[PDB]
């Protein structure tokens, strides 16, 4: 053998994260679609009462 | 003249396309085709 | 590896695991240093006088700069998707806007 | 006792012989001289005859493989970086705007 012309190793190999762009209503991610929906039944009900 | 061996299997020696073209050793391109031919030179010897 | 989106990593070798990154649609990358350590080197016949010279010039090629050269010739400038913004954007801790459009 | 103590000790073991850990009384390595062209350190003990083996990180080159036949390499070296560790600046004006 001649003396070594390249090094190398075990590596790892992951998929690359893509950017993973939030989509267009991301800030109603915290309260689920079911909340959001019973809050606005809930808001025309309670004015209906108030008036 | 040398023989010399190499594998095909890998990024390192590759068949260059339009290999009709070409013939023996020209048509085969790499970057180990590249070492062969830098070490031949230096040496200085046909293979 | 680019089907499992995250739950499978393949274990290679340096050399296979940047080719395969660059020369190839970077869907994956590689992360993290070697874990052995290895080296390839061109062999001659037991008792041959076309080891000495051989092993001169070798040393020589990779003293002059010449291995980096065609290792970042064929490995970086011939990658299939390139570098595309070759300088490494930040990850911006402030909020995006796309978040509250 | 360091890496090339324990190297050089299972080096012996693999290769049954007595051995002496001597020191270079220079400390220096190969360099060739620029008018007398004799080397120094332990490249220059190896050629005049005073030690029989070198355990020691000896980065192999042109100018000292002409002269003493080196191995495989135990380790590879490489021309790094070296930073002060990120720590977190002081925060001037204007940084509620984060
Ligand atoms: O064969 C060689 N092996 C060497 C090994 C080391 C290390 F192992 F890191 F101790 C160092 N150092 C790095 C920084 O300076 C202090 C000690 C120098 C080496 N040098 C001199 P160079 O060639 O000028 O680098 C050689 O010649
Ligand atoms: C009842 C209708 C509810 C529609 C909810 C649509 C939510 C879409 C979120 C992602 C949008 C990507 C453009
Ligand atoms: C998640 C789809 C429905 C979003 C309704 C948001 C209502 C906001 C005012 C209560
Ligand atoms: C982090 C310090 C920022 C200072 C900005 C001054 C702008 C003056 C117009
Ligand atoms: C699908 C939900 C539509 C809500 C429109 C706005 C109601 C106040």
């Amino acid at each position: 053998f001649s003396k070594p012309f390249m090094s190398l190793g075990i590596s790892i190999m992951i998929k690359k994260p893509q950017k993973s762009k939030p989509g267009v209503f991301s800030f109603l991610d915290p309260l689920a679609y079911e909340i959001w929906m019973c809050i606005v039944f809930a808001y025309i009900g309670v004015s209906v009462v108030l008036f | 003249t040398y023989i010399v061996t190499t594998i095909l299997e890998d990024p390192y020696v590759m068949l260059k396309k339009n290999a009709n073209q070409f013939e023996g050793n020209d048509r085969y391109e790499g970057y180990c085709v590249e070492l062969a031919a830098e070490i031949a030179k230096h040496v200085g010897y046909s293979y | 590896v680019r089907k499992s989106k995250g739950k499978y990593a393949y274990l290679l070798e340096s050399t296979m695991n940047e080719y395969i990154e660059q020369r190839k649609p970077c869907d994956t990358m590689k992360v993290g240093g070697n874990l052995d350590s290895k080296g390839y080197g061109i062999a001659t016949p037991k008792g041959s006088a076309l080891r000495g010279p051989v092993n001169l010039a070798v040393l020589k090629l990779s003293e002059q700069g010449v291995l980096d050269k065609l290792k970042s010739k064929w490995w970086y400038d011939k990658g299939e998707c390139g570098s595309k913004d070759s300088g490494s954007k930040d990850k911006t801790s402030a909020l995006s806007l796309s978040n509250v459009a | 006792e360091g890496y090339c103590v324990d190297l050089a000790a299972e080096i012996a073991k693999h290769c049954g012989f007595k051995y002496k850990l001597t020191i270079v009384g220079d400390g220096k390595y190969g360099a060739r001289d620029a008018d007398t062209k004799i080397w120094n350190g332990m490249v220059g003990e190896l050629v005049y005859g005073k030690a029989d083996i070198a355990i020691a990180p000896l980065t192999i080159t042109l100018v000292r493989e002409e002269v003493i036949d080196f191995s495989k390499p135990f380790m590879s070296l490489g021309i790094s970086i070296m930073i002060k560790k990120p720590q977190k600046s002081k925060p001037g004006v204007f940084s509620f705007l984060d």
